[PDB]
């Protein structure tokens, strides 16, 4: 297994600021799908121990 | 509540026995705090 790790879009791409959220809402569900994956990474981890 | 949050980010009305990952917990800062160098090697103002 490796590191099981997790990513939060909306403080990575941008921290205190709250003008990111509205512009990065707009170019979709990309980030839904970085959500889901690395998920996916880590219920995969802990079903490989 | 939370099982609300869970149910639309799921999109169904039942949700299954597990764990899901709804929001993200952030604390923001309550006070604002400015600081600088203590020092103040007084001009001779008072001096002249």
């Amino acid at each position: 297994s490796m590191t099981k790790t997790s990513v939060d879009c909306t403080m990575y791409i941008c921290g205190d600021s709250t003008e990111c959220s509205n512009l990065l809402l707009q170019y979709g569900s990309f980030c839904t799908q970085l959500k889901r994956a690395l998920t996916g990474i880590a219920v995969e981890q802990d079903k490989n121990t | 509540d939370p099982l609300s949050e869970t149910k639309c980010t799921l999109k169904s009305f039942t949700v299954e026995k597990g764990i899901y990952q709804t929001s993200n917990f952030r604390v923001q800062p309550t006070e604002s705090i400015v600081r600088f160098p203590n020092i103040t090697n007084l001009c001779p103002f008072d001096e002249v």
